[PDB]
């Protein structure tokens, strides 16, 4: 029988909050008488300074010179572009031939020179790669800040599943009865983790039994997580890569080579295909399996042939 | 206006964008080689490797407005929000130590790489004429394969985790949270 | 065997994917990529079950660095250069300086996601949190009061010559320099907090009776107001925090519903089925006729369940008489027939093979399920009987009335009495509808300790098993099936020549989309043993 | 068998608040000295108030920047102090309170005055429930924790003990202290905690170090409702293990309430006894152990607990009945000391631990001013009227 009527007292109210007490019970006698929240220069958020004639707002490490926030200057700051344009070339000494002769002053570097005077009439910025290379790469895209995110990085969760997901049903899968994740809806049948042969769903009656297992991000194969050295499951971050498939770095010592893949190329003319040795190749890798970056159609014959050929050739050692 | 680039330093720029953004990993600028050094490499390398018919000149000039541009766009196109803080660590150590630092003394051929890359789009953002055009393209084109024959001694895959040269470190904790704060 | 290894393995994965990321890993080894490490981890996961090929390969191949995590990265050494004065040399050779780990490398830039509480653990936490504010505040005032009431001592045997002048640095002589200040900040203004702490610090003695008097006076006030909410608090938290500590059974009342159904069943003795078939294969083709075994060591409980059957047999108002006389009867004489007892001797009710239907099986599961959970019950019965019987209450609560005592008004207490079959007659209630359900939810909450979270729903199950059990006898083919049940019930020695006409006449009795179930029964220890041979003899 | 307990409270310690709606609480560890000197443990007992650390006995594995920023850190001026805010990683996920310098202070004396006295042999067994944070890097403040007083204490202890061996048993981990220690020999980390979407994100089975510091960081992954029993065989053959390859000569113990049963980011399924038998058989080594505090979101358990360690530690059985005391009112209904487990799911499998267990052991096989210095200075503080 709560009562917060009568109980509440009136000195301290509800918590996390204050009350007219500490204003109106506070007397001593004992003295005795345009500016935008993005950040286009980054795409990020953060802290921020912006122009009193300029709409555009930017970091206090988004500038040609580097500010601090404990040594700002003091009045006025006014963007490069705002010199450019607000300020001294486009105000007085109105852009007429001032481009031309600042070739004719800095000794005929013509081919870079406009670049070099665009400069000046450009705000300082954030590396952003170009669209015509990030069109080459398909398996990669632009996050939401600007980030790089390859097929590697599983999406972001949506807020409703993230938080109001019910109370029984969490999203690592923790705790009560979950059959759903041991049957697909592609097919209905059950999924068989890869080391163990068994779905090991269990009982109701004895829910203790259950083991719980995860598909795969790539090629949708279950796993059980006693198998595989893991505690939890995968859903915020990177994908799930099973270890089954291609690692995207290795390590040999021999001081080492790293070998960070090639990252896949789109159906266009820069995928190069020639078969034509299927013993001692030596093509690193990168291989695709059939029934520049030169790639070459090997099958499963070819790869067991030079396996077996490298084996017998290192058995002396 | 369109410009081409070979598959090896595209990948690189590619592994330079997750190494900044996703693997939060800033390039080593106490470096051993540097764009200054890799310009100089390039005019003598192809000084030495054709004749002389009169396209020493516009080498030297092409070099020339390299550095310049290289200079004075390091900060203003290049230079990953995470790298900001770094630019600002060595420009407060050139003030106190009373001395112009420029990029080119510092700074690896990655950031030219990224240059490289966004030229086109300012290429079209500006009025300029067309046989110079072609001829900027053009010696983009030698100094793309210069640098394609010349891959592997100037952009080795190492990780910082275990080498003491790896052309990238590792950002600390402190570093990020000034860098993205 | 090393021209069939690959064709081997090209069975064993199955998959396509599979065996080209395989092939994949093979060649990468082949072309002095990977070594013998990796290689070794990679088969571990591929072939590290199948234990004969695991061991020609090692042999054949020759099988006789550091981790290097994924956390912890190695920093440059331009960021171990700062000043470190508060280390010496140990201290340099035992800490690293260039390794440092962050959260968000570890969330991969995407954050992290903290354990939902439910709504009673969150009011449990809000309730924390209004009880800590009152006390935090209050003894923050009184230690400022023994501060100010040690000045005034020191104060009372001295003149005003040493009044006027008694400056004091930052402390008031004591070895905390912000509580007081604290305090004074949250008792006045903002604004005035400053000024009065800053006269308080320099001119002591005429300011410092009056805040000591301001304080005193606001002690008393948040002792009252905290002796006012102290009701409040406990009667709401009596009933927040037993409920909050459960966390499986407040969504029982909803996953006994979904989850004892026969669809669900089905798929979990399926999934037994295919794991011992795909076990076997690999091992051994001979297979196990045993899967899904339950123990029947209490005979005390078939009565029990009767006797709550026939408490929902007088309460329900959807069945007719004879219906309900019927279903009564057959409900019995199950138990009386299958478990081989004679008659039941119960008087406070207020090997052998067995071909069944789905109905039968979802049916007798449903029993299978309440007799585990009362054998739950039963086993730690004789330790939470001496828990309730030993309860000794603390006698200074006693005084001032602090027990929980919601549940002492309307007879709902276990003390002096045995708990299962107070149980058993709170099911009987519970059933009969006049207990207010939640009350009875939190009377087994502080009743087993929060352990009986597997009888809230006593009534929903006895409900699904009088309704199962009613498909018994309206279904022509679950009735033929029971007569000839009966037919074949003869407690005479012969098995091993009767079950497959009983087999081949069931089969021949039901149709191609309807499941069977062996169920076998054994007289001796009083065992079971249900077989899922579903589609093993049509083909 | 018997052994000289020595218990570092400050009257201080839980006068500041981290800030309303806050899962990190100091006011707990008032109320277990409270408990402490209802049970009538101070007759078999001697108890000490640990001074504050000064600005260079704070430095001993922080930077100095760092410890400045920490003492001259108020929430009055939070509005210009930005710049290194987000990178020492306060204000974001550690709110400024009032007092945190004198709170890190009293945390970090407590920590090193218990090292110290069990450096100079006087005490067996140092409980410091002042201060146990354990979450703070070299210059990151993480998980309401700004100094990491327990590797202080760890190289207090080093100072005099050859090998310190540190045992966290609640769930979000000390990542500060395996930071610290992860290349080391001498230094070996031991935790038991929950992995997966967890606020630390770090320590893997594959996590056991690096250069000198390989294989002497022991990390232990659990899951959800991991209950008593499972508990007790995850430790014992463990710790055992340890205890017989690498044989430390002192044990750093961080107690806390957060791995019980009732937690707000927790999400262990661990009773009092559960909690507490561990400690018991960790003690019952008979080698000198220092115990910290520095866990549990909740408070009303969190006491209660830590009672209980205090209680066994005095190698006494407490009853089960709970005396009166000045914050009586926080204990449950039933109104007896005994952290009631809750009924949620064992997910935490046997293979997977023995798996754990397994790999463990294989990695653990090849083990086979400044004028304050040295700690040793406590007021005696014998005058606690604590008692109700
Ligand atoms: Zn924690």
């Amino acid at each position: 029988k709560k009562r917060p009527k009568r109980l509440s007292s009136q000195n301290v109210n509800y918590d996390l909050k204050r009350r007219k007490i500490i204003t109106s019970e506070g007397i001593e006698r004992s003295f005795k008488n345009e500016n935008e929240d993005f950040c286009s220069a980054c795409n990020q958020s953060g802290s921020f300074l912006c122009c009193d004639t300029c709409p555009k707002s930017f970091h206090f490490l988004c500038l040609d010179p580097p500010i601090d926030p404990n040594n700002l200057p003091k009045g006025d700051w006014h963007c490069n572009e705002c010199k450019f344009k607000i300020f001294i070339n486009n105000s007085m000494a109105t852009l007429k031939k001032i481009e031309s002769n600042f070739i004719k002053q800095n000794n005929n570097v013509k081919i870079f020179a406009k670049l070099l005077f665009n400069i000046d009439s450009h705000n300082p910025k954030q590396f952003q790669l170009p669209n015509y290379i990030k069109e080459t790469f398909p398996a990669v895209k632009t996050g939401s800040r600007g980030q790089y995110s390859d097929e590697n990085d599983k999406i972001p969760l949506t807020d409703r599943q993230l938080f109001n997901t019910s109370y029984g049903q969490s999203i690592t899968k923790l705790d009560s009865y979950n059959p759903d994740t041991h049957i697909d809806s592609n097919s209905g049948k059950f999924l068989i983790c890869y080391k163990c042969n068994q779905t090991r769903l269990g009982s109701w009656s004895h829910p203790e039994n259950s083991r719980l297992i995860m598909t795969c991000d790539y090629c949708q194969t279950p796993w059980h997580l006693d198998c595989v050295p893991r505690a939890s499951f995968k859903n915020l971050g990177s994908k799930w890569k099973c270890p089954l498939h291609s690692p995207t770095k290795v390590y040999k010592k021999i001081n080492y080579k790293v070998w960070k893949k090639q990252r896949l190329i789109n159906k266009k003319n820069q995928l190069y295909y020639e078969p034509l040795q299927k013993i001692g190749y030596q093509n690193n890798g990168n291989i695709q399996i059939i029934p520049d970056f030169k790639i070459t159609q090997i099958d499963e014959n070819s790869i067991k042939y030079d396996f077996f050929d490298k084996i017998y050739k290192s058995k002396m050692v | 206006i369109s410009l081409q680039i070979p598959i090896k330093l595209k990948s690189v720029l590619v592994d330079d964008w997750e190494y900044v953004t996703k693997d939060k990993k800033i390039c080593r600028l106490p470096a051993d080689v540097t764009v200054e050094m890799v310009l100089n490499k390039y005019e003598h390398e192809v000084s030495q490797e054709l004749e002389s018919p009169g396209s020493q000149s516009q080498l030297s000039e092409y070099c020339a407005g390299l550095k310049l541009y290289f200079d004075k766009c390091l900060g203003n196109m290049l230079l990953y929000r995470l790298e900001r803080l770094q630019y600002d660590e060595l420009l407060k150590k050139s003030s106190k130590d009373q001395k112009p630092l420029v990029p080119i003394r510092i700074y690896g051929a990655i950031h030219l790489l990224r240059l490289i890359s966004v030229l086109p789009e300012l290429i079209s953002s500006t009025t300029m004429d067309l046989q110079s055009c072609q001829l900027l393209i053009k010696q983009t084109e030698d100094f793309l394969v210069w640098l394609l024959m010349h891959v592997d001694e100037y952009f080795n895959d190492k990780d910082p985790n275990r080498s003491d040269d790896a052309l990238y470190v590792n950002t600390s904790s402190q570093y990020e949270g000034v860098a993205l704060g | 065997e090393e021209v069939t290894f690959f064709e081997k393995a090209k069975r064993y994965i199955g998959n396509k994917h599979l065996y080209t990321e395989f092939l994949k890993i093979l060649n990468l080894y082949s072309q002095d990529i990977l070594d013998l490490d990796d290689l070794v981890e990679k088969v571990d996961f591929y072939l590290g079950s199948n234990k004969e090929l695991f061991t020609w390969f090692k042999n054949f191949v020759g099988y006789q660095c550091e981790a290097f995590g994924p956390s912890y990265k190695r920093l440059p050494k331009s960021d171990t250069f700062m000043p470190c004065s508060g280390r010496d040399d140990m201290c340099w050779e035992v800490l690293n300086d260039e390794w440092v780990g962050h959260p968000v490398w570890a969330s991969e830039d995407s954050g992290f996601i903290a354990h939902r509480k439910n709504q009673y653990e969150e009011t449990l936490f809000k309730i924390e949190e209004e009880r800590h504010e009152y006390d935090f505040y209050i003894e923050s005032n009184l230690r400022t009061i023994q501060c100010l009431e040690t000045i005034v001592n020191k104060i009372e045997n001295m003149t005003e010559n040493e009044k006027a002048n008694f400056k004091l640095p930052p402390g008031l002589g004591h070895t905390s320099m912000t509580i007081y200040k604290k305090v004074i900040r949250k008792v006045y203004d903002k604004e005035r907090g400053f000024e009065i702490i800053d006269a308080l610090h320099e001119h002591p003695a005429v300011t410092a009776p009056v805040v000591l008097k301001r304080l005193k006076q606001k002690d008393e006030e948040w002792r009252r107001a905290q002796r006012e909410w102290n009701k409040v608090w406990r009667e709401l938290e009596q009933k927040v925090f037993f409920k909050s500590l459960d966390h499986l059974g407040l969504t029982f009342k909803q996953a006994d519903k979904k989850l004892l159904t026969t669809k669900q069943l089905i798929s979990e003795i399926s999934s037994i089925k295919v794991d011992q078939t795909n076990k076997k294969i690999h091992w051994l083709t001979p297979k196990p006729k045993s899967q899904l075994d339950f123990d029947f060591p209490d005979k005390n409980i078939f009565y029990d369940i009767l006797c709550l059957a026939d408490t929902f047999i007088t309460h329900t108002t959807a069945y007719s008489n004879p219906d309900k006389e019927r279903l009564k009867d057959l409900l019995k004489y199950f138990i009386s027939l299958f478990f081989s007892i004679s008659f039941e001797k119960i008087e406070e009710s207020l090997i052998f093979n067995l071909f069944a239907n789905t109905n039968i099986y979802i049916f007798f599961r449903h029993w299978t399920t309440i007799y585990e959970r009362l054998l739950e019950i039963k086993q730690m019965n004789e330790r939470v009987t001496k828990e309730i019987n030993t309860r000794s209450t603390v006698t200074f609560a006693k005084d001032l009335d602090l027990l929980s005592s919601q549940l002492s008004e309307m007879g709902l207490d276990f003390v002096g009495e045995d708990a299962y079959k107070q149980v058993l007659r709170l099911s009987r209630r519970l059933i009969n509808g006049d207990l207010e359900h939640q009350w009875f939810e939190e009377s087994l909450r502080q009743a087993y300790n929060n352990k009986a979270f597997k009888l809230y729903t006593i009534d929903k199950v006895t409900q699904s098993l009088v309704k199962h059990a009613h498909t018994l006898m309206t279904d022509a083919k679950t009735a033929e099936i029971m007569a000839l049940f009966v037919k074949d019930r003869n407690a005479s020695t012969t098995s091993a020549k009767d079950q497959i006409i009983y087999r081949l006449q069931v089969r021949s009795h039901m149709s191609n989309t309807e499941n069977m179930f062996r169920i076998e029964f054994d007289k001796r220890t009083l065992h079971v043993s249900i077989q899922y041979i579903a589609l093993d003899d049509l083909t | 068998d018997k052994r000289r307990v020595a218990y570092f409270y400050d009257a201080d310690v839980g006068n500041y608040a981290y800030g309303a709606g806050h899962p990190m609480k100091p006011h707990r560890i008032r109320m277990a000295h409270s408990l402490i000197m209802n049970y009538g443990l101070y007759k078999k007992m001697e108890i000490y108030r640990a001074k504050p650390a000064t600005k260079q006995e704070m430095c001993q594995f922080h930077t100095d920047e760092y410890i400045d920023f920490l003492s001259r850190v108020t929430p009055d001026n939070l509005e210009m102090f930005k710049r290194e805010s987000v990178k020492f990683n306060v204000g974001d996920d550690c709110p400024v309170f009032d007092g945190l310098y004198e709170y890190c202070s009293i945390s970090g004396g407590g920590s090193m005055e218990g090292a110290a006295r069990l450096n100079r042999g006087k005490c067996d067994v140092a409980v410091n429930y002042a201060g146990g944070l354990h979450h703070a890097k070299k210059s990151e403040a993480s998980g309401f924790c700004y100094l990491n007083d327990i590797v202080l204490g760890i190289i207090e202890l080093l100072r005099y003990h050859p090998r310190v061996l540190y045992i966290d048993i609640d769930v979000h981990h000390g990542d500060g202290v395996e930071e610290a220690f992860y290349t080391t020999d001498r230094v070996m980390t031991c935790s038991f905690h929950k992995y997966g979407e967890f606020f630390p994100g770090t320590g893997e089975l594959r996590d056991i170090g690096v250069g000198a510091g390989k294989n002497y960081a022991v990390n232990v992954p659990l899951r959800d409702g991991i209950d008593d029993a499972t508990y007790r065989s995850v430790f014992e053959p463990v710790i055992k293990k340890i205890m017989e390859w690498y044989q430390p000569s002192a044990v750093v113990l961080q107690c806390g309430g957060d791995s019980l049963s009732g937690d707000r980011l927790g999400c262990f399924n661990l009773s009092m006894e559960g909690h507490a038998n561990c400690v018991n058989y960790v003690k019952s080594f008979g080698i000198p152990m220092m115990v910290v505090g520095g866990g549990g979101y909740t408070m009303r358990n969190v006491a209660r607990t830590w009672c209980f360690e205090t209680g066994l530690l005095n190698n006494v059985v407490l009853d089960k009945d709970l005396p009166y005391n000045e914050y009586y009112e926080y204990y449950g209904p039933d109104y007896k000391l005994s952290v009631r487990p809750s009924n949620m799911f064992n997910v935490n499998t046997p293979e997977y631990l023995d798996k754990v267990m397994t790999n463990i052991f294989a990695n653990l096989e090849n083990t086979k001013v400044e004028e304050d210095s040295a700690e040793a200075k406590d007021t005696k503080g014998g005058s606690q009227y604590a008692r109700d």
